C-alpha cells in the first residue's frame, strides 16, 4: 500500500504539476525504498511532457540511489 | 568565598602583610564566625592546631570564639559587643550595620531556637544576657527583618518557632527558585520574538 | 481582490507551517534511515 | 582660516557621509521592491534612527533633488518646506536615475519614507506646521495607496505623525486620524498600524488624564501579541500605569515588572525612570518591599533616594518625617502623576506595617500595634486589623476578648501542588518556541 | 549537633521527639540541579548574544 | 453619560441623543462600546419612531464591539438603512460578509434544493441585489464578472452578458474560468447551465 | 482568475499540511 | 520544574539559535 | 426658549407638579439646538449652564426624593453635558460640590476607577482647596485606612452642599462591610459585640442581622459555622489538570 | 537605535557622590539609624545595674 499509494498520485496531482515535486519532499527521501520509488513514478506521470525544472531537479539525487 | 580561600595557613611572611599573623589569624576568625555557626566547624577550625595555639595568644580572642562554639550567649553577648568594638577599630567596617554581631546572633539565635519549640522570652533573655523588653525588641526586629523563623505570642509572652521540615523547607527553597527561574525564562520569552 | 489577498496571506501562513512541517519529516526520516543503517 | 576650513570640510564629509545611508536606505528599499520582503526595511527603519541625530539642512535638500530625477509632487513639497542653506562649495554628482529608473514611476514605499524623514527632519529642526504638513502628505499618500507592504509602513508612520501631533498638541485633533487608520487597519488586518494607533491613543489619553475612556477603550480592544517589542513595551506599561490608577495591584505589579523586562536595557531611559518610580509607589503601597537591587541604577539616584527614604518610612510606620520630604521633593511626583497615590501611601503606611508586624507576630496584642505604629487607641487598632482580615491580604483574625491570632499549619494536599498547578505552563511556552521554529524555518 | 531529632517544647515542659524521614534528599537535590543547571546557562548565554 | 438621555422615557429626547452617534462613531469608541445595553434598550423600544436608525448606530456599536456579522444583522433587521451610503470602507467589509454568507446559503440550498431550504432572508436578498446590481452597472465589467463569480448566482452570469458586454471575450474568460477553476460539479451546475445555454 | 486559482492552492495547501503533520505522531 | 521546564528551556535554546542563524543569513546573504 | 430659568427652582420646589414643567423645559429649551459643538454661540454657552442648572436641581430633587433610576439618569446626563469643559466659563461653585455627591455616591455603588480618574481630572480642585470636594476623599481614606465610628463621625457633616444622605447611604454600605467582615474568619460574635461596639443599638438592624445571615445566636453570642474542613481530597481536579497536561503535550 | 526620550527623561541632578560606591549589597534593614548594638548593650547592661 505505501508503494501504490506513493506512486499512484501523479495521475491525480498532474492537474498541479508545480505541486507534485512538493508533495514528496518525504516521499522520495523516505526510508522505504519503494516509497521512493512511488514517488518518482508519480512525478514521472504527473510530468508528461512538460519541462518542470524542479521536478527534474529532485528526481536527479534518485538516479544514483542504492537501492536497485 | 573569603573564608573558603582565607584559611589557609600558609603565610608568605612570617609578620607581614596583613600587618601580623595575629592580625591575620583575627581576620580568619571574625570572617568565619560570619561564615557559620557550629556544624563540624569542630573538624574544620577547632580542630586547627595553629588555630588553638592562636587563640592561646589571644585570650579574648579565645574567649568569644569559645562561647560562640560552647552557646554560652551569656558571655557571648558581652563578648561580641566586644569584637563589634574591635571592629569599629578597624578599616575593615564595611557591614557597619548588617553583619558585625546582628547577622552573628542571627545564626546563635537560629541556633537556639532550632530545637525548641517554645521558649520563653523571660527565661531566653536570662539565659541571653539581660533586658526581657531588650531581647523581646530585638527579636522583634529581627523577625521583620526576616531571619529567625519563629513568631512571638504577645499576650503570653512566647516564642512559638515555625521550623520547616526538610520536606517543608526544602519544597519552599524550590518554590522561590521556581519563581526566580520562571522570571529568567519570561525574559527570555522576551528575548526571543523581536 | 482584497478577499484574494486575505486568502494569499492564509495560504502564505499554511506554506510557512509547513516549510518546517516537511523538513522536520524528511529529517526524521533521516534518522530512521540512519538507525536502520 | 585653515581650522574653520578643516572643521567645516569634515563637517561636510559627514553630510555626504549621511547621504550615503540615505542612499543605503533606497538601495534597501530598491531589494525590499524586488524581493517582496519587509524584514530588511524593518532593518532600513531600525538604522535611520541611529543615523538621525545628525542631519543638514542642505544634505537632505540634495537627497531630495538626486532622487527626485523625474519631477514628482515630493519634490514640489519639499522645494518651499525644505529651507537649505546658502550656496555651498560642496556637491555630489546627482544621476541615480537614467532612463528607466526615471521613466519608471516613484515607490510608494520610498515615497512614505522621505515624507517620515521630511517630518522627522521638521522635528530635529524644531519646526511644527510644515512637519504636520508633510505627515498629513504621508498619511493621504499611504490611504490612496493599497499594496500589502505599506501599512507595516504606516505603522510607525503614524506613530511618528501622533508623536508630532503632541508637540503641536492637536494630540486631540489627530484622534479621528487615529480612529479612520485603525479602521482601515482592521480592514486590512494591520496588527502593527493598530498597536501603534492604540498607543498613541493612550498617550493622548494619558496627557489629557482621560483614563476612565482609557479604560473602556482597553477593556473592549484586543493588542496583538505579535507586535514590535517597543509598541508592546508602551502599551503594558500604559495599561499597567492606568490598572495602578484603577488600584488593580496584582495586574499593575504584573504589568510594571513585564514592560520593564521588555524594554531594551541599553536604551529607553526615561521609560526606566518611569518604570523604577511606578514600581516604587506601587509596591509600598502594597508593602510587597521594593527591590533593592534597583537601588544600583546610575540613572536614577537623586530621584530614588526620596524614594528610598519613602520606603524608609513606609516600614517603620512615622509620618512626619515623610509628609516634610513630601512637601520638599513632591513637585516631581506631581508631575509624575503619582501625588495622589503618594499621599494613599502615606494613610496606608499603617496597613503595610500591620501586614509586616501581623506576619511577624503569632498572637500580637491591639495594644501593641497600636503604640507600634502609632494608633494610640485600642479600637482603632481593632478596627485596622478588621480591615486587614476582611481585606484578606494577611490570616491575622479577632478574639474581642485579646486580639487572638490564628497560626500556620503542616502542608495539606493543595499545598504542594499549588506550584506545579501555577508552573506547568512551561509546556505551553515550550510549544509556542516550538511554533514560532515552525513559521521561522523558511529555508531559502 | 544532629544527633537527636526532637524540639524542645519549653513552654509545655517537655520536648516533642519526631522520627525525622530522611528519604527527602531528592528534594535537595533537585534543587541543586535546578541551580547548576540553569543558572550557569541562561544568563552567560542570553548575555552573550543579547542581539537576536 | 449620554446614555440617560436615551435612558429616559421621552422619545424625542431619545432621538436627540441617537442623532449623532452615526457623527461622533468615528472619533469616539469606547463610551460606545460599552453602552450595548442602551442600544438594546431602544431596540427593544420599537413604540418609537426611529426603531430603524436605532438599528443603524447598534450596527455601528457593533462595529465598535469588533462583530461585523451582528452588525450586518442589526442593519439588516432595520432593512432600508442598510444602503444609506454606498461608498465606504466599513459599506465594504460588510457587503462583503453578506456575499460570502450569500454565498454560503445558495449552495447548501441548491445542493439540497428540495425545499426546506434555509429562509432566504427578503432584506438580505434585498440588499445583495442591489449590491451586486450596482457592482454590474459601474461599467467596469473586467472585475464585474469576477465580483459575480463570487457573489455565486445561479443566474448572475446570464444577467452579466445580457447587460452591457463590455470587453465582449468576458464570454471566453468566464469560459477558461469554467473549464478549468470551476471543476466541483455539484455548485459548478449553475455556471454550466448558462455557459451552455448562452454558447 | 487569481481568486479561485488562490482558492484552490490553499485547499490544496492546508490539506497537505494536515496530512503530512498526521506522521508526527 | 525539571521536565516541562527543561524541554521549554531547550525548545527556547533551538529557536533562538535558529533565529539568529536565519537573522544572520538574512544580512549577508546579499 | 430661555424660560422661566431658575422661576421656580430657587426658593422651594417640593411639588411633584414640577416635573410637567421640567419636561416642557427638556422638550423646548434644553432640544433648541445641541449641546455638543459649543464652538461659538455664546447663546448656546448659555444654554450649557441652563442644562448644567437645570441638572443640578434635578439632582437636589432625585436626592431628597430617593428615586435610583432618575439619579442615576440625572448623573449621567450630568456628567455627559460636563464632558465639555469650557476654561472661559466660571467654573466651581456647582462643579466641585455636585461632583463630590457624584463620587460618594459612586463609592457607596462601589465604583473606584470613576472616582480616582476624576480625581486625575482635577489636579489641585480635590488636594489643595475645595474641602466640598475632598470631604468624599477624606471618608473614602479614612473608611480605607482605619475608622468605622470615627467615619461615621466625619460622615456626621457634609461641607458639600449638606444633604446629609450620601452618609446614610454610606452607612447602608458600611453596614453591609461591617456584616462582611463579622461573616469573615472571626472566631466569635457575641450579641452585645454587634449590638453595642460597632453601631445600631438594638434596632430593626438587630433583627436584620439575627434573620437575614447565618452564625445563628447561641447565648447571647453568634458563632462561626462550618467553614473550614479537613477535606480528605477526592483529587479529582488535579486528574483534569493533569490529562489537560498529557493532552496538550501529546501533539505538535 | 534610539534613547526613547519621549518618556520623561529626568537624568540624577546630583553628580555628587555614590553613596555604595562599591559592590556592598544592601538590606532594606542594613540603612536604619542606630547606636549600633555596644551601646544598646552597654545601656541593657546599666538598666540591670552591671
Amino acid at each position: 500500500v505505501r508503494r501504490a499509494a506513493v506512486e499512484s498520485l501523479g495521475f491525480i496531482l498532474f492537474r498541479t504539476p508545480e505541486q507534485c515535486p512538493s508533495v514528496v519532499s518525504l516521499l522520495s527521501e523516505s526510508y522505504n525504498p519503494h516509497v521512493r520509488y512511488g514517488a518518482a513514478m508519480a512525478l514521472g506521470i504527473c510530468c508528461a511532457g512538460t519541462g518542470n525544472k524542479e521536478a527534474i531537479n529532485l528526481l536527479e539525487p534518485m538516479t544514483n540511489d542504492p537501492v536497485n | 568565598q573569603a573564608a573558603e580561600l582565607f584559611l589557609d595557613t600558609v603565610s608568605t611572611f612570617t609578620s607581614y602583610e596583613l600587618m601580623d599573623y595575629k592580625t591575620f589569624v583575627t581576620y580568619t576568625v571574625y570572617v568565619s564566625m560570619i561564615a557559620l555557626e557550629r556544624p563540624d566547624l569542630r573538624e574544620k577550625v577547632i580542630k586547627g592546631a595553629e588555630i588553638l595555639e592562636v587563640l592561646h595568644s589571644l585570650p579574648a580572642v579565645r574567649q568569644y570564639l569559645f562561647s560562640l562554639y560552647e552557646c554560652r550567649y551569656s558571655v557571648f553577648f558581652q563578648s561580641l559587643a566586644v569584637v563589634e568594638q574591635e571592629m569599629k577599630k578597624d578599616w575593615l567596617f564595611a557591614p557597619h550595620y548588617r553583619y558585625y554581631v546582628r547577622e552573628m546572633r542571627i545564626h546563635a539565635y537560629s541556633q537556639l531556637l532550632e530545637s525548641y519549640r517554645s521558649l520563653t522570652l523571660g527565661y531566653m533573655a536570662e539565659a541571653f544576657g539581660v533586658g526581657v523588653e531588650f531581647i523581646d525588641q530585638e527579636l522583634s526586629r529581627f523577625i521583620a527583618a526576616g531571619r529567625l523563623h519563629c513568631k512571638i505570642d504577645k499576650v503570653n509572652e512566647i516564642v512559638e518557632t515555625n521550623r520547616p521540615d526538610s520536606k517543608n523547607w526544602q519544597y519552599q527553597e524550590t518554590i522561590k527558585k521556581g519563581d526566580l527561574l520562571l522570571n529568567r525564562v519570561q525574559k527570555l520569552s522576551r528575548v526571543i520574538n523581536m | 481582490q482584497y478577499y484574494l489577498s486575505k486568502i494569499e496571506e492564509l495560504q502564505l501562513i499554511v506554506n510557512d507551517k509547513s516549510q518546517n512541517l516537511r523538513r522536520l519529516q524528511a529529517q526524521r526520516n533521516e534518522l530512521n534511515a540512519k538507525v536502520r543503517l | 582660516k585653515t581650522a574653520a576650513a578643516a572643521a567645516e570640510h569634515s563637517q561636510r564629509e559627514l553630510d555626504t557621509v549621511t547621504l550615503e545611508d540615505i542612499k543605503e536606505h533606497v538601495k534597501q528599499l530598491e531589494k525590499a521592491v524586488s524581493g517582496k520582503e519587509p524584514r530588511f526595511v524593518l532593518r532600513a527603519l531600525r538604522m535611520l534612527p541611529s543615523t538621525s541625530r545628525r542631519l543638514n539642512h542642505y544634505v537632505l535638500y540634495k537627497a531630495v533633488q538626486g532622487f527626485f530625477t523625474s519631477n514628482n509632487a515630493t519634490r514640489d513639497f519639499l522645494l518651499p518646506f525644505l529651507e537649505e542653506p546658502m550656496d555651498t562649495e560642496a556637491d555630489l554628482q546627482f544621476r541615480p536615475r537614467t532612463g528607466k529608473a526615471a521613466s519608471t514611476p516613484l515607490l510608494p514605499e520610498v515615497e512614505a519614507y522621505l515624507q517620515l524623514l521630511v517630518v522627522i527632519f521638521m522635528m530635529n529642526s524644531k519646526r511644527y506646521k510644515e512637519a504636520q504638513k508633510i505627515s498629513d502628505d504621508l498619511m493621504q499618500k499611504i490611504s490612496t495607496q493599497n499594496r500589502r507592504a505599506l501599512d507595516l509602513v504606516a505603522a510607525k508612520c503614524y506613530y511618528y505623525h501622533a508623536r508630532v501631533y503632541e508637540f503641536l498638541d492637536k494630540l486631540d485633533v489627530v484622534r479621528s486620524f487615529l480612529h479612520a487608520r485603525l479602521r482601515t487597519a482592521t480592514l486590512r488586518h494591520d496588527a502593527d498600524g493598530q498597536a501603534t494607533l492604540l498607543n498613541l491613543l493612550l498617550r493622548n489619553y494619558l496627557h489629557y488624564s482621560l483614563y476612565d475612556q482609557a479604560e473602556k477603550l482597553v477593556s473592549k480592544s484586543v493588542f496583538p501579541e505579535q507586535a514590535n517589542n517597543n509598541e508592546w513595551a508602551r502599551y503594558l506599561y500604559y495599561t499597567g500605569r492606568i490598572k495602578a490608577i484603577q488600584l488593580e495591584y496584582s495586574e499593575a505589579r504584573r504589568t510594571m515588572t513585564n514592560a520593564l523586562r521588555k524594554a531594551p536595557q541599553h536604551t529607553a531611559v526615561g521609560f526606566k525612570q518611569t518604570v523604577h518610580k511606578l514600581l516604587i509607589v506601587v509596591e509600598l503601597l502594597l508593602g510587597e518591599i521594593p527591590d533593592r537591587l534597583q537601588f544600583r541604577q546610575p540613572s536614577l539616584k537623586r530621584s530614588l533616594m526620596p524614594y528610598f527614604l519613602l520606603t524608609q518610612a513606609v516600614r517603620t510606620g512615622n509620618l512626619a518625617k515623610f509628609n516634610q520630604v513630601l512637601d520638599q521633593f513632591g513637585e516631581k511626583f506631581q508631575a509624575d502623576g503619582t501625588y495622589t497615590l503618594i499621599i494613599r501611601l502615606r494613610h496606608n503606611v499603617i496597613k503595610t506595617g500591620v501586614r509586616m508586624i501581623s506576619l511577624s507576630y503569632s498572637r500580637i496584642s491591639l495594644a501593641d500595634i497600636a503604640q507600634k505604629l502609632q494608633l494610640d487607641s485600642p479600637e482603632d487598632a481593632e478596627f485596622i486589623v478588621a480591615k486587614a482580615i476582611r481585606d484578606g491580604v494577611i490570616e491575622a483574625s479577632i478574639n474581642h476578648e485579646k486580639g487572638y491570632v490564628q497560626s500556620k499549619e503542616m502542608i495539606d494536599i493543595y499545598s504542594t501542588r499549588e506550584p506545579q498547578l501555577a508552573f506547568h505552563q512551561r509546556i505551553s511556552f515550550c510549544l509556542d518556541i516550538h511554533n514560532m521554529s515552525v513559521k521561522a524555518m523558511r529555508f531559502p | 549537633d544532629k544527633k537527636f531529632h526532637g524540639i524542645l517544647d519549653q513552654g509545655e515542659g517537655v520536648l516533642i521527639i519526631f522520627d525525622e524521614p530522611p528519604v527527602d534528599k531528592t528534594y535537595e537535590a533537585a534543587l541543586e540541579t535546578i541551580q547548576n543547571m540553569s543558572k550557569v546557562v541562561d544568563s552567560l548565554y542570553n548575555k552573550a548574544k543579547k542581539l537576536t | 453619560g449620554i446614555i440617560s438621555l436615551l435612558d429616559e422615557d421621552e422619545p424625542q429626547l431619545k432621538e436627540f441623543a441617537l442623532h449623532k452617534l452615526n457623527a461622533v462613531v468615528n472619533d469616539f469608541w469606547a463610551e460606545i462600546s460599552e453602552s450595548v445595553d442602551k442600544i438594546e434598550v431602544l431596540y427593544e423600544d420599537e413604540g418609537f419612531r426611529s426603531r430603524q436608525f436605532a438599528a443603524l448606530v447598534a450596527s455601528k456599536v457593533f462595529y465598535h464591539l469588533g462583530a461585523f456579522e451582528e452588525s450586518l444583522n442589526y442593519a439588516l433587521g432595520a432593512g432600508d438603512l442598510f444602503n444609506v451610503n454606498d461608498n465606504s470602507e466599513y459599506v465594504e467589509t460588510i457587503i462583503a460578509k453578506c456575499i460570502d454568507h450569500y454565498t454560503k446559503q445558495c449552495v447548501e440550498n441548491a445542493d439540497l434544493p428540495e425545499g426546506e431550504k434555509k429562509p432566504i432572508d427578503q432584506r438580505l436578498e434585498g440588499i445583495v441585489n442591489k449590491m451586486f446590481q450596482r457592482c454590474l452597472d459601474d461599467h467596469k465589467y473586467k472585475q464585474a464578472i469576477g465580483i459575480a463569480l463570487e457573489t455565486r448566482r445561479l443566474d448572475v452570469f446570464e444577467k452579466t452578458i445580457l447587460e452591457s458586454n463590455d470587453v465582449p471575450g468576458m464570454l471566453a474568460y468566464s469560459l477558461k474560468l469554467c473549464m478549468s477553476l470551476m471543476q466541483n460539479k455539484q455548485f459548478r451546475n449553475k455556471v454550466l447551465r448558462v455557459l451552455v445555454k448562452i454558447y | 482568475k487569481l481568486q479561485q486559482e488562490l482558492e484552490f492552492l490553499e485547499v490544496q495547501e492546508e490539506y497537505i499540511k494536515d496530512e503530512q503533520k498526521n506522521l508526527k505522531k | 520544574y525539571l521536565a516541562s521546564l527543561i524541554r521549554s528551556v531547550v525548545a527556547l535554546h533551538n529557536l533562538i539559535n535558529n533565529k539568529i542563524a536565519n537573522r544572520d543569513a538574512e544580512k549577508k546573504e546579499g | 426658549m430661555y424660560e422661566q430659568l431658575k422661576g421656580e427652582w430657587n426658593r422651594k420646589s417640593p411639588n411633584l407638579s414640577k416635573c410637567g414643567e421640567e419636561l416642557g423645559r427638556l422638550k423646548l429649551v434644553l432640544l433648541e439646538l445641541n449641546f455638543l459643538p459649543t464652538t461659538g454661540t455664546k447663546l448656546t454657552k448659555q444654554q450649557l449652564i441652563l442644562a448644567r442648572d437645570i441638572l443640578e436641581i434635578g439632582a437636589q430633587w432625585s436626592i431628597l426624593r430617593k428615586d435610583i433610576p432618575s439619579f442615576e439618569r440625572y448623573m449621567a446626563q450630568l456628567k455627559c453635558y460636563y464632558f465639555d469643559y469650557k476654561e472661559q466659563l466660571p467654573e466651581s461653585a456647582y462643579m466641585h460640590q455636585l461632583l463630590g455627591l457624584n463620587l460618594l455616591f459612586l463609592l457607596s455603588q462601589n465604583r473606584v476607577a470613576e472616582f480616582h480618574t476624576e480625581l486625575e481630572r482635577l489636579p489641585a480642585k480635590d488636594i489643595q482647596t475645595n474641602v466640598y470636594i475632598k470631604h468624599p476623599v477624606s471618608l473614602e481614606q479614612y473608611l480605607m485606612e482605619g475608622s468605622y465610628n470615627k467615619v461615621f463621625l466625619a460622615k456626621g457633616n457634609i461641607p458639600a452642599e449638606s444633604y446629609t444622605f450620601f452618609i446614610d447611604i454610606l452607612l447602608d454600605t458600611i453596614r453591609d462591610e461591617i456584616a462582611g467582615c463579622i461573616e469573615k474568619a472571626y472566631e466569635k460574635i457575641l450579641f452585645t459585640e454587634a449590638t453595642r461596639i460597632l453601631f445600631f443599638n438594638t434596632p430593626k438592624k438587630m433583627t436584620d442581622y439575627a434573620k437575614k445571615r447565618g452564625w445563628v445566636l447561641g447565648p447571647n453570642n453568634y458563632y462561626s459555622f462550618a467553614s473550614q474542613q479537613q477535606k480528605p481530597e477526592d483529587t479529582t481536579i488535579p486528574s483534569t489538570e493533569l490529562a489537560k497536561q498529557v493532552i496538550e503535550y501529546a501533539r505538535q | 537605535d534610539d534613547e526613547f526620550e519621549e518618556f520623561p527623561a529626568e537624568d540624577w541632578a546630583g553628580l555628587d557622590e555614590d553613596e555604595d560606591a562599591h559592590v556592598w549589597e544592601d538590606n532594606w534593614d542594613d540603612d536604619n539609624v542606630e547606636d549600633d548594638f555596644s551601646n544598646q548593650l552597654r545601656a541593657e547592661l546599666e538598666k540591670h545595674g552591671y
